[PDB]
């Protein structure tokens, strides 16, 4: 894992996150791609940004943590772009994805738990 | 390398202040 891919989830929190991602795909509460993710942030509709630690060169993602801090949106890195893209429901790598808001789903409540876990990593 | 250690440190501080469920307590 690239040391700039911080905070970084373990394999267990990773599976949890990817499960939430796959729920979001099914609910159509998911945007894939770094620029697609940026756009959700600037609209104020992201609930969670997930990035891949094995994105090379990782520099192309590094504006995203800063944007998320500006917008008060949680983010995390998972170790593998291949696994992230599987979770997103596509057969290609995904280096960043964004869960978007929906007031009638359980996603926000799961993200709240995930945030607590990420904060325990810190 | 020292660049990356500082990046991590600053990311930690800003996650606690700007994003955390318990950010008031971290503030």
């Amino acid at each position: 894992p690239n040391p700039k891919a911080f905070p970084l989830a373990d394999a267990a929190l990773t599976q949890q996150i990817l499960d939430v991602v796959q729920q979001a795909a099914n609910l159509r509460q998911l945007k894939k791609g770094a620029n697609e993710a940026t756009k959700t942030l600037n609209r104020g509709i992201s609930e969670f940004i997930i990035m891949a630690a094995d994105c090379e060169p990782i520099e192309i993602l590094l504006h995203l943590p800063l944007l998320c801090e500006d917008k008060n949106v949680p983010y995390v890195f998972v170790p593998s772009r291949v696994a992230l893209g599987r979770a997103c429901g596509v057969s290609r790598p995904v280096i960043a994805a964004s869960i978007t808001t929906n007031d009638a789903s359980a996603i926000k409540t799961q993200i709240y738990a995930v945030k607590d876990k990420i904060e325990t990593l810190l | 390398d020292e660049d990356v250690k500082k990046w991590r440190e600053e990311r930690k501080k800003m996650w606690l202040l700007k994003i955390s469920n318990n950010k008031q307590k971290h503030m």
